[PDB]
């Protein structure tokens, strides 16, 4: 069933004028908070 | 179809040891088969 949503609105003319990205903000918000794949590793052997 | 002669074994690694201790088994391995010429011969790899 529905549940609450967290609503975080960004303001790209702010964002701009403050000189920061919005990739930057994207990949912040995205990697700190919902996890970002970057690349592998082997671990004993294996890649993971 | 390959020569249809002889055996063909593999030697796999089961327990993450790594390539050092695969080729020190298979060393050992060898070491054992130089002891029953009756039984085995030309007992060799297939890899460099």
């Amino acid at each position: 069933e529905d549940t609450p949503q967290f609503k975080i609105d960004i303001d790209q003319e702010k964002a701009q004028a403050l000189g920061v990205s919005i990739s930057d903000i994207n990949t912040t918000l995205g990697a700190a908070w919902g996890g970002s794949y970057v690349n592998d590793f082997i671990d004993r052997g294996r890649v993971k | 179809l390959g020569t249809a002669t002889g055996f063909d074994f593999e030697l796999i690694d089961q327990g993450g040891l790594g390539h050092e201790k695969l080729t020190q088994a298979r060393n050992q391995l060898f070491g054992m088969v130089a002891q029953h010429p009756d039984v085995l011969t030309g007992v060799r790899p297939n890899g460099l």
